[PDB]
């Protein structure tokens, strides 16, 4: 239901909003490659 | 009945006050010593 | 000395110390864990209870286990090469032979694991205060998974080896045995809820009672380890409590007893009721009451409301639960609101 | 000589990815409700 | 020189008095007394109480129910639901009774109260130099007890179904829920266990460690528990001494070094999972119950392959249909 | 060079002092992620909602509120056109962008101190005005939005009135309600059964209308707090750590999640049930309201039916003594809608216009939010408890109402935490106490 | 206090480790999911195939009658579906 | 214009993927500090043009 | 068929954002 023209973009947008999660989350690996 | 609400609702407004009037003046300071 | 030997060997400081116990301990303390695991995704308890266990049949996490085996079996402990399989790990295996098995083995590992406990604190030299402090735990196991099972009717009525396998098993309890009213089970409570309250009680007591005997804002790097005497003074948290919830304590060295008490104490308790419930002897009905019910349909106390449950959760139960005892169900005869 | 945080990271997926396939065999698997 | 004022002030928060009469206090003991001496009572001589709606009083009590096991606090009446009912409404003391009126008035004072004890909590936690977040970890038991009073009401229709204060009742409540929200199929109500059922198994150690560990001061003339003379700075337990141990139990890097943080860790465990559960509770007085399975598991042609969890159902159908069985008229319980 | 100088790790976050342009467009880093949401998850949502079917049955949360403005309406609450969904969506991923771009600045290569460089956009936490100052302003900034809807409902598009007088259908607020008290009045009483402190909005005007007055008061605040320093009291109390701030302006919010959960868990004008679901008590209702149609049709006479309990079958007197729907359906009495107002009456339902006012149309929507119920299940499954797997739908309105409470509530001890701790800095506990000096060790012990 | 400790706390960096370990890992995943991939595991414990519970028609379960030819019953409990 | 448009926002598309890996190491990295600050409003000026290219761009779909 | 390749990408983005970072040294 992705405005026609952007249909081949819904493969994406599909997982777009996931990315949250990945923020706290990355803030992580980072402080690992700093040893803490 | 009626005449008990009143009775009720003082006393609880009574206090109230006495737990806000009386949580300001003389708080922040209110422990050991400030450091 | 060759006895020597194999002992030096053993008790030697490794990573993760072996020992005597280990004999007995690591084995066993292993096929069960593993078992466990292994029929949670394998193994089908389809020709016992009908139902699915493993991963494999399509079972979640929750809804996995190593069913007890069917009631037809009684308590015979389904060797591998007992005459029931007769020796055969696929049927073994289709027989329930793991719980038997789990069970068992898990058996001889608590217990190997409470020896686990007696040689350390020997050797390193310090009171029995743990592994004593382990009965707690083999009693609420023994009096569940061996006695409870023996005294009643099959291996069966025993919980199964999953979550909502025992999730089950507690409903099971509430219904035909309403073990929510016995006195034990009611302590068993005190136990669990206190040792909790005080894991926590004293746990923060801690946290927020000690002194700034490091530097940063942060109390990890904060004296220790053993050197400086005491994090927190048990006065200046004493006066707290004192005046707040009327009643401190003193002296950290029953505190540091009483802790232990609490819960292994309550969580023995229990485990005393639920032999009771191993021959059906439990706490249900309080006698002065159904009289007074009996001829008084104007006398209802949460007792019977509850006292009805149980007839609920189990006309409704039973059947698909007790397949062995085939029910036999019509739609009038069970019981049931009105309306619903 | 792998970078210590690198071999934190390469991991957490491991879990965080077959956790995932997990997770999906849920919506159409032997154990879905279908 | 201070007015009187200036000194009431200080005597409602002298760090002297037997008992601090905080700020919060000057609400909490009023309140909680109320609450008390009324339940108190009417937990001795409690007229039939009329909970559902239907006019069928269910009183269990002492002057009735003669027992401690079967009396409690019986709720309000759907009747007047999520409704204030104060005491002063009833046309008659004894129309306050016939409808749960002694409950509310009660709750909602050990309710709020607790909250005041919550706050007066931490009054010392200041009033006495040292760290404030002793009242936190009473966050979990409060709350709690809040989600079981309080939130499953307003998230239902009335006070009806909250957790009816008396041994049996709790019981009562509890089945209910089971039975109307798959609450032991919680992810939520496992962090209750997951901790609880973990202070419980942790409560046993540091309290079984230290005490596994106590130096050398009376040899059994008198007791061990001496090796302890209050306000001493020592620390009658070796810390060393008996981490060498659960080191040794469970390999090194498992047993704790820093003594510290595990003290927290005791604090940690309880309070993080309780406070979930106190949240679970709280989660469905809202709809969004325990997992649900029913069936889930299926065959090929179609036939139903059962789940354990299909049996859980069975033991929950079953009081499904008999809890307030003669109350409702329809098919449908949404709530 | 932190983590030695700086206290801890977990903790590590929350450097900050007098300034930090770091902690700066740190906020203004987390809070354009915020719009990235917005953005994200709604051209999630628009990439799914089914030509038509119920808004609710889908996962719809963000679309559901889009509407209620007023964007894709349709009389009834169809949508019409699924592209005013769309134009926020991205004008949020794209937003995401600036919002987001310079929010890694001033984060990296942003000038710390915001006094060496910069002096007006340099504060500190003792700097008593300073804080009073940007107060007001970002209150401003509130009292803006707090007029778009003034300008949305009155100007641009009014909102969606599911009580309309024809039926659920946008219609623009001409008439918004100025009377200070009935407006002043909604937050001034009303705490429970009754009815909602907010919670309890009959029409769309009193929002509206409201709105208006809010928009104002935050605004003449800015005016306030901007152009005025603390005034003399509240010195004293409200101490003014950094940290402490940050307790001050949270557990507002947890205040705020509670009285949120409600809103959506309860109001049925603001969160129309078409765009998201039926109100627990709606669906209560929606049931009798069914069986007693289905039934008077069967021929029976709900005005006299007599219930099993010997209370009432169908229906019942209050304690107002009005007539209300039987059963157990009694404890949603309180509960108003537009499918059932038309079939009430001046003392509670009406017998007359319960018996033939019965309209065709009234049955069914009284059927839909009897099915489709607030209830489910963790994993997405609709129905009591113990229903077999099929429907599988979960109401946005219980999501909503349990989702904000987990969080509203783990502030408030998120606040008890902070505000109590932050009363040690202004006191020096937090760190513990000094070994030296106990304040316990000096004082009579009561014994 | 004294420590036997082996290496450990690094050799998950071990350069030879995540090589002669990026063949064991994959190679023991794939080992097993043939397990099932095969269908072995069935065979193994005697789970059923999907198809393989109730017989493709009666609707009666092969729950073990007795207990001294518990076997035996599964014999015949287990040709039955066909 | 159907086809050209495609490509103009699937221009976006790689540009910010691509935006979100610079930008970062542009104020963390020592390597030159000023020539990566600089190809920085390359794409910034790409990026406020591409999705507004996409802009007027978008109207014209089916 | 499966986007699964670009929630990976972008996945496999920062956390390598920072291994380039780590690689070309960069006060991180
Ligand atoms: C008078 C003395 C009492 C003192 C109380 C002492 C205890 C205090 C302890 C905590 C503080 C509690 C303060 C009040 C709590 C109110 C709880 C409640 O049930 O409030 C009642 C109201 C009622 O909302 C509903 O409002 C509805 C209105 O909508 C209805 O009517 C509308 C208008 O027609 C529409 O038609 C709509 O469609 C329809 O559904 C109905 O009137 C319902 O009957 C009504 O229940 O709800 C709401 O106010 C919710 C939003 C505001 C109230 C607070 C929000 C959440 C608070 C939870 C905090 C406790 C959590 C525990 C703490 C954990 C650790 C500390
Ligand atoms: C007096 C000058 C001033 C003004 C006008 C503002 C205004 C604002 N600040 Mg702010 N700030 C200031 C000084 C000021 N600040 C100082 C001195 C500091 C410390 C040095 C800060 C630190 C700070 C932080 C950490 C944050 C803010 C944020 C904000 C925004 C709040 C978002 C909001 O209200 O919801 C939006 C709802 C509305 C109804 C807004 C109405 C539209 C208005 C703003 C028109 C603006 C036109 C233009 C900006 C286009 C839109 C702007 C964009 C934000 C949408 C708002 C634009 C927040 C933010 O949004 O930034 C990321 C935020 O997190 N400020
Ligand atoms: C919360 C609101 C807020 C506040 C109070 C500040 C405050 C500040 N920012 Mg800033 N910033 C913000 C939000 C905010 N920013 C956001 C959301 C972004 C990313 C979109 C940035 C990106 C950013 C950068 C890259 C820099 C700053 C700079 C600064 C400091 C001086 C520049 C400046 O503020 O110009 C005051 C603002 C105005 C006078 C408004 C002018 C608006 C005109 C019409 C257009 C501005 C240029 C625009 C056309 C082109 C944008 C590109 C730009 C990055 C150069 C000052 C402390 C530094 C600075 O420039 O200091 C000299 C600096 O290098 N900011
Ligand atoms: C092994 C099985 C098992 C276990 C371990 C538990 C464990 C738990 N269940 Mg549970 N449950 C089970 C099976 C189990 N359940 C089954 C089979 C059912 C089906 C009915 C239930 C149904 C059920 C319900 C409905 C609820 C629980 C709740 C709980 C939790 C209550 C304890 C708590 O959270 O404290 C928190 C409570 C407090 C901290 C109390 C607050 C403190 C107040 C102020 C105490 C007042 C003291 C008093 C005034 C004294 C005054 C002075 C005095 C000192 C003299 C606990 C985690 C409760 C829950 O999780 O919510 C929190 C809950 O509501 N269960
Ligand atoms: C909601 C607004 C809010 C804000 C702005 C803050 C801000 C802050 N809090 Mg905080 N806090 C809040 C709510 C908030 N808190 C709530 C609701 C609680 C519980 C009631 C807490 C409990 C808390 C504690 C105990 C501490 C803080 C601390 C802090 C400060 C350090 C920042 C920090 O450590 O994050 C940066 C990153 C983290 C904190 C890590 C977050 C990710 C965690 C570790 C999850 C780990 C993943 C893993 C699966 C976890 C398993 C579960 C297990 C941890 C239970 C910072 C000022 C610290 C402090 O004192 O300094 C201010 C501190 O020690 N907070
Ligand atoms: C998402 C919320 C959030 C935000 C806004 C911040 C922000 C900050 N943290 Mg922090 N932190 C967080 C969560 C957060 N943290 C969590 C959950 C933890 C627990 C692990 C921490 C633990 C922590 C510690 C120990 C420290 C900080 C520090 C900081 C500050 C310095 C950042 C820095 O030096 O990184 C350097 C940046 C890099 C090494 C590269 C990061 C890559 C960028 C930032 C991400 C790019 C975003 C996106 C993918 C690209 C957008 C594309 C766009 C350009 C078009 C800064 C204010 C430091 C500080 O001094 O404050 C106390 C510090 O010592 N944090
Ligand atoms: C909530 C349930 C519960 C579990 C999960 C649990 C687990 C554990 N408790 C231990 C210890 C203790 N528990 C103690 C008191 C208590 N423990 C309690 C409740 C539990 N204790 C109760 C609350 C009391 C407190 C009142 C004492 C103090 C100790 C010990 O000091 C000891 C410890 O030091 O822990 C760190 C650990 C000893 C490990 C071991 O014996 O290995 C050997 C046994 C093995 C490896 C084989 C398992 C044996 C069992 C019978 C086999 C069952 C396998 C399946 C059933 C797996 C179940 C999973 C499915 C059913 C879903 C282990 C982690
Ligand atoms: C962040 C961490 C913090 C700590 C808290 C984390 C708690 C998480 C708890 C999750 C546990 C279960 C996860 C469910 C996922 C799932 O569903 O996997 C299931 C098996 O699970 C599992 O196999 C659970 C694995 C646990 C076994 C560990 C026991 C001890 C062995 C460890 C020794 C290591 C040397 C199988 O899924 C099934 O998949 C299909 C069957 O093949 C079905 O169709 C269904 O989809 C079904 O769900
Ligand atoms: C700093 C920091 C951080 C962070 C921060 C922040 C602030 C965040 C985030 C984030 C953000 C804030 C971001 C952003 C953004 C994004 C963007 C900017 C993008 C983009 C995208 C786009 C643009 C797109 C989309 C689309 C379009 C375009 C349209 C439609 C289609 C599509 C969907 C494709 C971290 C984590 C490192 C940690 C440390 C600190
Ligand atoms: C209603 C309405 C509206 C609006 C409203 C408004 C706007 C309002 C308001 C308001 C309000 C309602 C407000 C508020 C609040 C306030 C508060 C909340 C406060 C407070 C504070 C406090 C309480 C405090 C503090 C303290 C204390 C506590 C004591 C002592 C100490 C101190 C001082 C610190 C509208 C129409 C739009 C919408 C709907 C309706
Ligand atoms: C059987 C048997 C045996 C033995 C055994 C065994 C060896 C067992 C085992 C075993 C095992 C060894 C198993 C296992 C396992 C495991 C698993 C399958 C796992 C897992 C999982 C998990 C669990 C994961 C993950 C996670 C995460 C990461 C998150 C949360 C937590 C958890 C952990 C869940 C023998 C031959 C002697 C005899 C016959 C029988
Ligand atoms: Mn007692 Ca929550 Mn089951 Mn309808 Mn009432
Ligand atoms: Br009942
Ligand atoms: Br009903
Ligand atoms: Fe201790």
């Amino acid at each position: 239901k992705l405005p026609e023209a952007y249909a081949i973009f819904d493969p994406l947008v599909d997982v777009l909003p996931v990315i949250p999660v990945l923020f706290f989350a990355l803030a992580f690996v980072v402080q690992a490659a700093v040893g803490f | 009945m009626e005449t008990l609400k009143i009775t009720v609702y003082i006393v609880v407004t009574f206090f109230v006050l006495l737990f806000v009037f009386g949580f300001l003046s003389g708080d922040p300071a209110r422990n050991p010593k400030r450091k | 000395g060759w006895f020597d030997i194999l002992d030096d060997w053993l008790k030697r400081d490794r990573f993760v110390f072996v020992g005597w116990s280990g004999i007995l301990l690591f084995p066993c303390a292993y096929l069960a864990l593993g078992g466990w695991l292994t029929g949670t995704t394998f193994v089908t308890s389809w020709y016992t209870h009908g139902l699915a266990s493993s991963y494999l049949e399509g079972c979640n996490f929750l809804t996995v286990a190593v069913s007890t085996p069917a009631n037809s079996m009684g308590h015979s402990l389904l060797l591998l090469w007992g005459p029931e399989a007769q020796g055969d790990f696929t049927r073994w295996c289709q027989l329930g032979g793991l719980w038997t098995f789990i069970a068992l083995h898990g058996a001889f590992g608590l217990i190997g694991f409470m020896l686990r406990q007696f040689e350390i604190a020997r050797l390193v030299g310090v009171r029995p205060y743990n592994a004593i402090a382990f009965s707690a735990p083999i009693a609420v196991f023994v009096s569940v998974f061996l006695i409870y099972p023996l005294g009643q009717s099959s291996w069966f009525f025993a919980p199964s080896f999953g979550v909502a396998a025992i999730f089950r098993f507690l409903l099971f309890f509430q219904g035909f045995h309403n073990w929510t009213l016995n006195p034990f089970h009611m302590m068993g409570v005190a136990g669990v809820l206190g040792g909790a309250l005080l894991c926590a009680i004293h746990g923060a007591t801690v946290e927020n009672t000690l002194f700034q005997d490091g530097e940063g804002a942060s109390t990890f790097r904060a004296f220790n380890p053993t050197q400086a005497e005491e994090t927190y003074s048990m006065v200046t948290a004493n006066r707290f409590w004192s005046q707040i919830f009327g009643i401190a304590f003193s002296n950290k060295r029953w505190l540091h007893f009483f802790m232990l008490f609490v819960p292994v104490t309550g969580l023995w308790m229990s485990a005393i009721g639920v032999v009771g419930l191993a021959l059906n002897l439990r706490s249900y009905d309080f006698i002065s009451q159904e009289i007074r019910a009996a001829e008084d349909p104007e006398f209802e106390t949460f007792y019977t409301k509850n006292l009805l449950l149980n007839e609920g959760i189990r006309a409704w139960m039973a059947p698909q639960d007790q397949p062995h005892e085939n029910f036999v169900f019509p739609e009038e005869v069970l019981p049931r609101g009105n309306a619903l | 000589r792998i970078p210590l945080w690198i071999v934190a990271t390469v991991a957490g997926m491991g879990v965080i990815v077959i956790v995932g396939l997990f997770f999906y065999g849920a919506y159409a698997g032997l154990g879905s409700s279908l | 020189s201070a007015n009187l004022w200036e000194r009431f002030c200080n005597w409602v928060t002298s760090t002297d008095n037997r008992l601090y009469v905080g700020w919060f206090g000057v609400i909490m003991i009023p309140t909680l007394l109320a609450a008390t001496i009324c339940f108190v009572i009417a937990f001795i001589a409690a007229p039939p109480v009329d909970i559902d709606g239907i006019r069928e009083p269910v009183s269990g009590s002492l002057l009735y129910g003669n027992n401690i096991i079967t009396g409690a606090v019986v709720p309000s009446s759907n009747a007047i639901g999520l409704h204030f009912y104060p005491i002063w409404e009833a046309a008659s003391l004894d129309e306050w009774l016939y409808n749960g009126g002694p409950y509310q008035l009660i709750i909602f004072h050990f309710l709020l109260g607790a909250s005041c004890y919550m706050g007066r909590q931490w009054e010392l936690s200041y009033r006495l130099g040292m760290r404030p977040w002793i009242c936190v970890a009473y966050s979990a038991p409060l709350a709690s007890a809040f989600a079981v009073f309080l939130i499953y009401p307003i998230g239902q229709g009335s006070f009806s179904d909250g957790m009816p204060l008396g041994i049996s009742g709790t019981f009562n409540f509890m089945i209910v829920f089971q039975a109307e929200h798959n609450i032991l199929m919680h992810p939520f109500h496992q962090l209750g266990v997951a901790g609880v059922f973990g202070g419980a198994l942790f409560c046993a150690m540091h309290g079984s460690l230290v005490t596994s560990s106590l130096i050398r001061e009376t040899t059994e003339t008198e007791s061990a528990n001496y090796g302890y003379k209050f306000g001493q700075e020592e620390e009658t337990y070796n810390i060393v001494a008996a981490h060498g141990y659960f080191g040794r139990l469970i390999f090194q890097y498992a047993s704790f070094n820093n003594s510290r943080s595990l003290h927290f860790f005791l604090a940690a465990w309880r309070v993080v999972g309780v406070w979930f559960a106190a949240l679970g509770i709280s989660t469905m007085a809202f709809n969004l119950n325990g997992f649900n399975f029913n069936h889930s598991v299926i065959d090929a042609k179609g036939n139903v392959i059962n789940t354990w969890a299909d049996i859980i159902n069975r033991a929950n159908l079953g009081m499904e249909v008999m809890h307030e069985r003669n109350a409702h008229n329809f098919p449908l319980d949404l709530a | 060079d932190q983590e030695s100088s700086g206290f801890a790790w977990w903790a590590g976050n929350a450097r900050l002092i007098n300034l930090s342009g770091k902690l700066l467009g740190a906020h203004v880093a987390h809070a354009g992620l915020i719009v990235f949401w917005a953005g994200a998850m709604t051209l999630f949502e628009l990439a799914h909602f089914i030509p038509e079917k119920p808004m609710y049955e889908q996962g719809l949360i963000l679309i559901p509120h889009i509407a209620t403005l007023g964007w894709g309406v349709g009389p009834g609450g169809e949508v019409v056109d699924t592209f005013p969904f769309f134009v926020v969506g991205v004008v949020h991923l794209i937003s995401s962008a600036v919002l987001g771009f310079g929010g890694v600045y001033h984060a990296i290569r942003g000038p710390e101190t915001l006094e060496e460089y910069s002096s007006f956009f340099g504060y500190d936490w003792k700097d008593k005005n300073k804080m009073t100052t940007i107060l007001g302003f970002h209150l401003i900034v509130l009292g803006i939005g707090a007029l778009l809807l003034v300008a949305k409902a009155m100007f641009f598009g009014g909102l969606y009135d599911t009580w309309a007088p024809g039926g659920g259908d946008v219609r623009v607020i001409t008439n918004p309600t100025l009377d200070p008290r009935v407006i002043f009045g909604y937050l001034l009483k009303s705490p429970f059964g009754g009815e909602g402190w907010i919670v309890s909005v009959n029409n769309l005007e009193d929002v509206v209308g409201g709105h208006i007055w809010i928009g104002l008061i935050c605004i003449a605040g800015g005016i306030w707090h901007i152009l005025t320093t603390p005034f003399g009291w509240a010195r004293r109390a409200f101490i003014w750590s950094g940290e402490a701030y940050l307790s001050y302006s949270l557990g507002a919010l947890s205040m705020m999640g509670f009285i949120a959960t409600c809103f959506v868990w309860f109001n049925n004008t603001v969160y129309p049930s078409e765009f998201y679901g039926p109100t627990g008590p709606e669906a209560s209702q929606a049931q009798a309201m069914t069986f007693l149609i289905r039934d008077q049709k069967l021929g029976a006479n709900v005005g006299s039916a007599q219930g099993p309990t010997g209370l009432g079958k169908y229906l019942m007197r209050s304690p107002t003594g009005e007539i209300i729907f039987g059963g157990e359906t009694m404890r949603f009495w309180d509960f108003r809608g537009p499918w059932l107002e038309p079939l009430r009456g001046p003392n509670g339902l009406d017998l007359n216009k319960i018996k033939n006012d019965i309209q065709p149309w009234q049955e069914r929507r009284a059927a839909e939010y009897m099915t489709h119920a607030p209830l489910g299940s963790l994993n997405s499954v609709g129905g009591v408890a113990t229903e077999i797997n099929s429907v599988n739908f979960v109401s946005p309105r219980s999501w909503l109402a349990t989702s904000h409470f987990v969080l509203a509530f783990f502030f408030l001890v998120g606040h008890l935490w902070h505000a109590g701790r932050a009363r040690a800095a202004a006191a020096g506990f937090e760190k513990g106490i000094d070994r030296e000096s106990e304040p316990v060790l000096s004082m009579p012990s009561l014994d | 206090g004294t420590t036997g400790e082996r290496p450990f706390s690094d050799i998950i960096t071990s350069v030879r480790y995540w090589v002669i370990h990026s063949i064991t890992i994959p190679a023991l995943f794939i080992a097993g999911w043939l397990f099932v991939s095969t269908g072995l595991a069935y065979d193994v414990f005697g789970t059923p195939r999907p198809d393989s519970y109730y017989a493709q028609e009666q609707r009666s379960i092969p729950l073990v009658t007795d207990r001294f030819e518990a076997k035996q019953q599964v014999e015949t409990f287990l040709e039955q579906l066909k | 214009m159907t086809i050209l448009f495609q490509l103009a926002l699937a221009a976006l598309v790689i540009l910010s993927f691509v935006m979100v890996i610079g930008v970062p190491v542009a104020y963390a990295s020592p390597q030159d500090w000023d020539r990566s600050k600089q190809l920085i409003f390359l794409g910034s000026g790409l990026w406020i043009a591409l999705v507004l290219v996409v802009g007027v761009l978008n109207f014209f779909v089916v | 068929i499966a986007q699964l390749t670009m929630i990976a990408m972008i996945g496999i983005a920062g956390p390598m954002i920072i291994f380039l970072l780590a690689v070309r040294r960069g006060n991180l």
